[PDB]
């Protein structure tokens, strides 16, 4: 019992993951997603020279 | 002096051509989330960062 109690331990500190520190790392890629799109939304509006040539 | 040449022209399109570039280094930075994405950004910065990420 000792033993297994020891092993599956060490098993979960090895493969399991924590919560927090995922939940973090995902809130941290959305707001980066959000902010690429964003500047992407921008990127894409920034060449407007038609003026240039109409009036 | 008249026709042939507008100097006044070229000007304004160095400058026009100036402030897009700096427009799309901003965009780049506000992007990628880091100031610094190449050695021209800064020299001195770069290495240390590197050191840091190997140390962390």
């Amino acid at each position: 019992g000792t033993s297994a109690e020891n092993l599956t331990a060490a098993e979960s500190r090895i493969r399991d993951t924590d919560m927090a520190a995922e939940m973090m790392a995902f809130t941290k890629n959305n707001i980066l997603t959000q902010a690429a799109q964003s500047m992407l939304a921008q990127a894409n509006q920034q060449p407007q020279g038609v003026l240039q040539l109409l009036q | 002096m008249r026709i042939q040449h507008n100097i006044a022209a070229l000007n304004t399109h160095r400058n026009l051509a100036a402030n897009n570039a700096a427009a799309s280094k901003n965009l780049e930075k506000l992007s990628s989330g880091f100031k610094i994405n190449r050695a021209g950004d800064d020299a001195a910065g770069l290495a240390i960062s590197e050191k840091m990420r190997g140390q962390i």
